[PDB]
């Protein structure tokens, strides 16, 4: 049944040698994650990484472990031991709610507990609440290992009662300045976040590539992990600095250009919809999101993704995410339900060379193929404008039928901002969808 | 073709062969429910033969049923307008064109029909008659 | 006979039964799509009857390489361009190919600019048949609305395009009520007469297809070809082909 002893035998408890640190929360684990093991890197400890994003197993170098949801209780501890093989010191994972109720993580000897927040949007509702607490449930040495908990969370006072009770907790928050990190000032800009925290030490500054207030949370808890751990104010700096993109996780690509390009990936109306109004808050000019659904799966969210964009949206770009056997008309279809059009009346206004704008005022342009939507919309932006695209992330993989082509919104963001300059100079307007050639009319 | 080659068979044949009111349902019947090119020209020489022989023809309930029938799929809302007058004065009326609903259903075309054509003063009084 | 030739033995069934030499047939594959040309040159053409633009513009976009655009209208296109256009656009050949990458381009090239009979082909399977009916009654219903000009030129005239208009509909209600598609007009397979029927005038007319089609064959398979000059070069020559064999004297 439970068994893993082996698991912790071959590998001789492999958990126990290195340093185990733990993530948890609803949101903000991913960005969490890079922030302490770049964190770990700048203090030149060996960090191993155990993210959806990547399995980092030391340094910069990947790995491609079969990331099928939740790995192997006995598979998990596999690595770990090849891990530490090679020599990792520093461990960090996302504590993921199901992993450890699962017993996935049952011989892992976990460090530092991180507790981002609890939103519960993800079942239960206490036993969801308990179920987050077995990570510091697993806390038991009360004067070795460290705590560290958010108090914006009405459930950190939960949190921290669980495990011992004498474990040091580090508390950071926006908001309750009596916690041991607060955001003196802070300021948001479409290309870069600048913060100054109070750190018990001192006053630190940062400014790194991250966007919006949710993920200061992150760097909030990046800086307040090295207090944890006791680390110099300068290291943290770096180590923060360091990171500017996670991969899928409102990721910044900036090619020297007057607007950002954020890939992030969202795909549910709540991801989608607590994102939006996150990038509302950098003050931008206008916002520019594309978004896709899968094909013959979820059919039921897809005329809410169009709802929440062309209202938090000023222009909008739907297009094909997964069509996979699914006609990727018929999901755009299913989308433009959403506003009440079809794509009958839709290729009707592309007759006309003008497609009406929405009862707010917003734009809405629609193209089945996908590398042609994202390209197309950087061309879109202007100065002061934000392009967000979604659906994607860090999957570099457009599931067409049953072949899985590879397709990644980096490269395409990228060589979209390279290329852009080039059709302005030759009489391009890329302004509205009907493109104005030279030779148009 | 096949039904009309009977029809010809009989109408250009001796007296006891003539052609009478269910013949001639019949052969329009042939031609509306066709699933072929188009046959409203036809029916409508059809009907002129009908009309030709009023002495011994006269229509009954299945006649304006099939032509309001044939008329209304092929988009001509005037001629079929004239027959469903002529369909109302029988106490079946329109339970003879629904057909059960079967064939595509001509009594709701009908009705469609008129409204798309915007003639909603005869939509009413197919109302009426239902 | 050699293999895969026009007497070729396994085609057409055995030499020396033999009989099915005479029935049997094959076909060629066109890498191009061709036009009919009972269909286009032929006057009245009924592919300018059904697609209501001037046998002009059709000559010119088969036999003149030039393009047109939006060729399909049952997909999105994002383009202000409009029909055809004689003159090839300067922004189409190096700017807009490499924006959106060579691989990218050609997934939606023939959905902004079509060139040769595959602009036709895919423009008469665009058609909504029963929009064509809609707006050539209105449209004949209008002219009429006016009546007489005062002018015999201008009445002429206005002859002549309400006869167009009605030779269109009525092309159009003959083809929604049979099962032929108006694609069937651009043929993109060739059936070859049987042998017997062709013994040692028009086999040096099927060779002369083949190997032209051949040669346009080599123009594509082989790794980034020089496009344009070359490859119309093969592909009016290819429909010339096509077009002596079915009908040499129009």
């Amino acid at each position: 049944a439970v068994l893993a002893a082996l698991a912790s035998s071959f590998y001789r408890h492999p958990s126990k040698n290195m340093a185990v640190i733990g993530v948890t929360g609803t949101n903000g684990k991913t960005t969490t994650t890079y922030l302490i093991k770049s964190l770990y890197e700048a203090m030149g400890v060996r960090t191993g990484m155990f993210s959806t994003v990547s399995c980092y197993v030391h340094g910069d170098n990947k790995m491609d472990s079969p990331t099928t949801t939740s790995p192997d209780a006995v598979l998990v501890q596999s690595m770990m031991a090849k891990m530490l093989h090679n020599g990792t010191e520093a461990l960090v994972m996302e504590a993921s709610p199901q992993e450890l109720a699962s017993g996935k993580c049952d011989e892992v000897d976990f460090d530092i507990a991180v507790f981002t927040n609890l939103t519960r949007e993800d079942g239960t509702d206490e036993e969801y609440r308990d179920a987050e607490a077995k990570l510091f449930a697993r806390m038991v040495d009360p004067e070795r290992h460290r705590k560290v908990v958010n108090i914006d969370d009405p459930n950190a006072a939960f949190f921290v009662q669980q495990g011992n009770p004498d474990v040091p907790v580090v508390t950071f928050a926006m908001e309750n300045t009596k916690a041991d990190v607060h955001p003196l000032k802070f300021e948001l800009s479409l290309f870069e976040t600048q913060v100054l925290v109070n750190t018990p030490q001192g006053i630190l500054e940062i400014s790194s590539g991250l966007l919006g207030r949710h993920n200061i949370y992150n760097i909030l808890a990046a800086v307040a992990v090295g207090i944890a751990v006791g680390a110099p104010l300068e290291d943290i700096v770096r180590g923060v600095e360091e990171v500017d993109a996670v991969p899928g996780r409102c990721e910044l690509i900036d090619e020297e250009q007057a607007f950002g390009v954020i890939v992030d990936h969202a795909n549910t109306p709540d991801g989608l919809s607590r994102l939006l109004d996150s990038v509302r808050e950098l003050k931008p000019r206008r916002i520019i999101t594309v978004i896709g659904c899968a094909g013959e799966n979820e059919r039921g969210k897809r005329p809410v993704m169009t709802k929440i964009a062309t209202e938090k949206s000023d222009v909008t770009m739907l297009t094909s995410d997964n069509p996979g056997n699914e006609d990727p008309l018929d999901i755009l279809d299913d989308m433009l339900s959403g506003i009440g059009w079809t794509m009958q009346e839709y290729l009707k206004h592309g007759e006309h060379d003008y497609y009406p704008p929405l009862s707010n005022g917003h734009r809405l342009f629609l193209h089945d193929v996908r590398r042609v939507a994202v390209r197309c919309a950087v061309a879109m932006g202007e100065e002061g404008d934000m392009v967000v695209v979604a659906g994607k992330g860090h999957e570099s993989y457009q599931l067409e039928g049953d072949k899985k082509e590879f397709y990644d919104d980096r490269e395409e963001c990228r060589e979209a901002l390279q290329y852009v300059d080039e059709l302005h100079q030759a009489g391009i307007d890329t302004s509205e969808f009907p493109w104005r050639l030279p030779e148009s009319h | 073709e096949v039904a009309y080659a009977t029809f010809e068979n009989m109408e250009y044949g001796e007296d006891f062969m003539k052609p009478d009111t269910e013949t001639y349902n019949w052969v329009i019947q042939a031609y509306t429910r066709a699933d072929s090119y188009d046959r409203v020209q036809d029916v409508a020489e059809l009907l002129g033969m009908m009309v030709e022989d009023y002495k011994r023809v006269q229509p009954n309930v299945k006649t304006h049923a099939l032509l309001v029938e044939c008329f209304t799929k092929y988009c001509v809302v005037k001629e079929a307008i004239r027959h469903f007058r002529a369909l109302k004065n029988f106490e079946g009326g329109t339970k003879v064109l629904h057909n059960a609903g079967n064939f595509e259903d001509p009594l709701s075309l009908y009705l469609r029909a008129l409204c798309r054509e915007g003639r909603i003063v005869e939509l009413i009084d197919a109302l009426d008659a239902m | 006979p050699e293999k895969d030739g026009l007497f070729c033995e396994r085609i057409f069934g055995p030499i020396k039964d033999s009989r099915i030499r005479r029935y049997q047939m094959g076909y060629i594959k066109l890498t191009c799509p061709v036009t009919h040309v009972w269909y286009l040159k032929r006057l009245p053409s009924y592919i300018a009857n059904l697609l209501d633009k001037p046998l002009k513009e059709l000559e010119g976009l088969v036999y003149c390489d030039f393009s047109f655009a939006r060729p399909i209208t049952k997909k999105p296109t994002f383009l202000r361009l409009r029909g055809s256009f004689e003159y090839e656009i300067q922004s189409w050949k190096y700017s807009i190919p490499l924006f959106f990458t060579t691989q990218g381009f050609e997934i939606f090239r023939n959905r902004e600019i079509s060139t040769g009979a595959g602009a036709i082909r895919e423009q008469l399977a665009d058609l909504d048949l029963r929009i064509i009916i809609e707006n050539s009654l209105v449209e004949w219903k209008q002219l009429g609305e006016e009546g007489p000009t005062g002018n015999e030129w201008e009445d002429r005239k206005i002859v002549r395009r309400k006869d167009f208009l009605v030779r269109r509909m009525e092309l159009a209600k003959h083809f929604i009520r049979t099962n032929i598609e108006p694609e069937w007009m651009v043929l993109c397979l060739l059936p070859v007469l049987p042998p017997e029927l062709r013994p040692i005038d028009i086999n040096e007319l099927y060779r002369r297809v083949i190997y032209r089609n051949n040669t346009l064959t080599d123009l594509l398979t082989t790794s980034r070809s020089t496009p344009g000059e070359l490859v119309m070069c093969q592909e009016k020559l290819v429909q010339e082909a096509v077009d002596t064999l079915l009908d040499n004297g129009i």
